């Protein structure tokens, strides 16, 4: 099942190293988890939770910060900006 | 590109011991925390242990806590689970992980990799 | 209640063959497709062949084809895996499974129950 | 004022994270940079090249190349494509 | 949401110095060239100078080169221009504006934001 | 050539928990078994922990078993030494230790080498 | 403390990599373990077995087997062939 | 003409495949060919050029890189650690 | 185990062609750049020509630089010498050879494996 | 100006003899081992027989025992090698060669100088 | 022609040790194997070790294995003997010797030419 | 470490010829510039002679111009003098000596080391 992401979320996959315009699902959950890291948005101290406030995927999401043992913000952004082939 | 490779799995006895391996590839493990997950017959997927990119921290579901250990060697690209005093209730697939999050050590998701798995059966 | 009991595993030499069964219980076999996977000494699961529930329909591994044939009686509520041509790699414990969707034949089909499984081992 | 994009461009802006069916002609273009930018349709080393032939903006300018210091392009592109509310 | 609110502007002399600042928001200033543009009594709007989006590469108008500085800090998402030797002509409307096509430092166009502006006054 | 280098010992409360590090270099650790090992006030070299080149056999002292873990990243030439629910009686410098027997990982021995050591501090104080 | 290991023991730890005609203690007895391993004189499933019955090692050791657990029987050896300087 | 490789480089050779104690001169050289190749201490860019640093090859040679084209760190080395039977 | 056989060598006159091949055995053939040296009456040997393991790049001496084309058929594991405008000069005992350095297409060792060769006799 | 000039090839059938002549100039025969070596049509150099300088000492391929004799006479510069039994697979270009070393008349010698050679065909 | 010129030698206790030098000129050093021989008041000649042109392969007499060592600098024509452990029975004249041929390092090599000889003395 | 050793000298008439030879060790003989100087009976050092490392340039005192000829042997860590029409006053004992920087060929070389000298005595 290939998903063409929209734009803006595209940006965030390829400043994690994505190429191309097509993943799956799980390729663009992996991305999103290795921009996170790359762009030390997590904290150290609290390594579940994400501070993406003032940073593109704060924007995308639209929040200051996000647990990811709660994944509902994660599915509206996935939902809005993914296109299914 | 993201592959995992269980092996180790067999047949032993209630109280036996087994040593499963994971080699991974594909991605950056070393950047990686790891989980071990296994399926029972009949039953969803249970997470089963996991451990962080560094390998000092661990943790482990209160099923095998104790009896089970989880291990890294990250210059042979490789996850070890460390099975002792085995019960029948361990009979399941296990199954070598990686979560979508590189911090993610306690718990599965919907979004992880798993490899074909490697199969345990413990009876007698 | 669910079961699944394989058997006719033995020792065999390459070029010899070896008919295996899976007998089924606690569920509606006729409703079912039903899978054979293997697990050769220290390796991992590999799916091996799968058949669709009225039984005309069959799927083999690559390294299989031509040399197994799946078959089953529902009448007997029975799975065959009839191995031809055998070889040493052919080795492994060879495992009955029920998928959990009745329509899933193939590989990486999500299995609900399988067997403990019936050694098979070729050598000279 | 506001304008509705014909589908075309319509597919272009969504593409790029716009929102809705209305927008005003500075959103269109702010949109549109962001799309060439992601998509990088631009060259390097001269960024105010556009080489659009193999996309769908391509089509929507009927040309495959053209700097942005050349707005005429892009008039004839809007005229075609936005509808006055 | 576009947002760009300059300030510093003010009542100068013929050779004193002020330093511009424009406040952004609404877009990832980081992403964007940046410019400054200017609207004297009687006249449209003048480019004046241009920043690229890292801030390493500067452009600048024939009238006003070698006198101004244009500046970007991305950490404070603030753009600046410095008008040293101010002269009587560079009494004017200073504009921070956002270009819409983001490498587009040496020019502006009919379809970028500006803000409200800053008013400049040399004598 | 040989050296072993501890570090991550400090001072903290009974029940609070320290790990320490062994950055090892001057031979090849990927090829030995590494051990810890501890010398509390007035007493002598108590071992304490020990696991294989490869990591996944590890060894304690009934003293520690249930509290520390041992672990190892070869790629980093580095020993690690979690200690938990630590007691009073675990203040004391500790040493990382490579045997001079590559597979040796349960017990150490007077021709083993070992590092200068880090010091735990376990109080209440 | 400096040793100079007698013949039949240096060339042991010379064909272990070891370099010149004096050690201490502990680089002889550091040798002595690479050479069991790679030799591979060792038991794989019983690693601290050492095997030593038909090399050199066993002469020097006037053994054939033995368990490194214990130290009575290198004792000895050590005694026999280190001159201390 | 067998020579007994010292059990530094006869770690080398195993690594690479080789069985046994004893070689030829030039049953040595071809494994450690195959050393360099199976362990990728090549430049896949300037495939003569070798990066043994922080691999055992490197330490036995005491070198962090070098060329094919010169054999001079390669005598050296197979000086100290062949012995001719 | 490395056995080199060279063949196809034999008289000819000035301005004539040969082609030998060489049959490889006993390592990897398509793991090795490969090379032909020759060795003329009184004098040392002197490296001909080479070719990478994939084939597709090739070396020549400027003594035969444009006159002779090695190639290679990794399926037959063998090595083939065309020579063309054959030379009173290029007389010699031709031998295939295994580099010790599995990259090592442009010049020979003293560490190299060579077959015992086949002679070439230009003469008018 | 060293030379070695072959002679005395012709045909015959099995069973039949030949012996070849081999005259050598340009050097100090007589202190010098010689060798015999030749080649099948298109094959590869095989190594015949040998003979120490001063002619006592004698060295036959497998092949060729009890059936080559291998001599010279130093007065004359000549090498010969009586043929007889000859057999099919000694079809063959017969060649003289020099050793590069006075005292190296076995397999594998290294060579100096050889000639052109002469033809022996074997056919009933 | 050929010059070879020994040093080093002189009196030690046993248990000692001496490096002996051998200076060499007259003809292409790099090209030759060399040797070490020695003769005690009476005794005989004794050969003592030799080393390959290059200098990467070694020989020496059971007598002195495991405490002698040989060895070459081929871009200063010096050939070296690094005696360790001496005891009484070494007390001897070293002498520096060139093969007749190139390749011979072993016992009884022909001698081309050898020094003048250095005295080593061993004793309380 | 380095060696340097003088031969050839002797009793000559006027008008007759000599060579000297002077054999080279323990440094890179082929990088260095060689020098001969002389000094006869008392009266203090003379340069001669220089020579280029390479061989190809040449330098002569004044006195000798025209006949003597300096050259080496790079190969053999060789220098020579051939001296020609001897005069009485080319009596003296003759010294090779190794400059201390390589290019060095000229009068007022810096010395680094020298032999110990040969005696050239020219009279009736």
């Amino acid at each position: 099942n290939q998903v063409r992401p929209k734009l803006p979320l595209l940006k965030i996959l390829h400043a994690a190293g994505a190429q191309g315009e097509m993943f799956t699902v799980k390729e663009v959950m992996h991305y999103l988890g290795q921009y996170i890291m790359v762009k030390q948005l997590y904290d150290q101290q609290e390594q579940h939770m994400v501070y993406c406030g003032g940073d593109l995927l704060g924007e995308l999401l639209g929040r200051q910060s996000f647990s990811v043992k709660d994944p509902s913000p994660l599915y509206d952004m996935l939902r809005k900006n993914l296109v299914t082939l | 590109e993201v592959q995992l490779l269980e092996s180790g799995g067999g047949l032993v006895q209630p109280g036996g011991s087994l040593r499963l391996s994971c080699a991974a590839s594909g991605f950056t493990f070393e950047e990686y925390a790891m989980l071990w997950v296994r399926q029972a017959p009949g039953k969803g997927l249970e997470w089963v242990s996991g451990i962080n990119a560094r390998g000092y921290t661990t943790y482990y579901a209160d099923s095998v806590k104790g009896r089970f250990t989880i291990s890294r060697d990250n210059s042979k690209n490789t996850l070890y689970l460390q099975m002792n005093s085995l019960r029948t209730e361990d009979t399941a697939v296990y199954y070598c992980a990686k979560p979508w999050y590189p911090f993610m050590a306690s718990k599965g998701s919907e979004f992880d990799y798993w490899g074909q798995g490697t199969l345990v059966t413990v009876s007698s």
